C-alpha cells in the first residue's frame, strides 16, 4: 500500500524542509506528530493487516 | 490529521524552492495516505470529538 | 470501549437466533463472519489499541 | 459492513419473539459498533470497489 514507503516518506520529507527551515516548520512538525504518533502506527498496521487478511480469507 | 496534512500542501505548495515540498505534496495528496488518515479521524472523532 | 463486549455479543446473539432459527439466517450468518473475520479483528484491535494510544499521547 | 448490520436490525426487528434479535438490534444499532464496521467498508472498499 506503498503507505510505509509513503509515510515514512512524508515524515522524512517534513523533517527534511524542517532542516531547510524555508517555510512555517510548526505545520510540518504538527504532521510529524500526526503520522509519527503510535496512533497512526496502529491504524497503518491496519491497512498492510488487512491486506494480509484478503490473502489469507 | 487529513486536515493538517493538506494545510502543510498548501504551504509547501506556495514554495517552489524546497525540492522535498514538491515530492512531500505529492506523497500528502494521493489518497492512500489520505485513507489512513481518514481513519485517523473516524476514530479519534468517535472517541472524544464531541 | 465495548467493542469487543458488542461485537462478541452480537455475534453470539447472531448464533443465537441461528440456533432458534426463526428469521432469515442468511443475513445473520453474513454479519457473524464480518464480525468474527480475521479482517475486522484486526480493525478492532485498532479501536482498542487506539484508546490506549489516547493514553499515552 | 454497517449495511450489512441494518438489513439485519430490520429482520430482526420484525421478530418481537427473539430475545436475541432485541440484544443484538441494540448493540448492531450502537454507534460505536458502527464506527468500527465504518472502518471496514473504508478499507474493504478501498480494496475491493473500483
Amino acid at each position: 500500500l506503498g503507505l510505509e514507503r509513503d509515510v515514512s516518506r512524508a515524515v522524512e520529507l517534513l523533517e527534511r524542509l524542517q532542516r531547510s527551515g524555508e517555510l512555517p516548520p510548526q505545520k510540518l512538525q504538527a504532521l510529524q506528530r500526526v503520522l509519527q504518533s503510535r496512533f497512526c502506527s496502529a491504524i497503518r498496521e491496519v491497512y498492510e493487516q488487512l491486506y494480509d487478511t484478503l490473502d489469507i480469507t | 490529521a487529513v486536515q493538517r496534512a493538506k494545510e502543510v500542501l498548501e504551504e509547501i505548495s506556495c514554495y517552489p524552492e524546497n525540492n522535498d515540498a514538491k515530492e512531500l505534496k505529492r506523497i500528502l495528496t494521493q489518497p492512500h495516505f489520505m485513507a489512513l488518515l481518514q481513519t485517523h479521524d473516524v476514530v479519534a472523532h468517535e472517541v472524544y470529538s464531541d
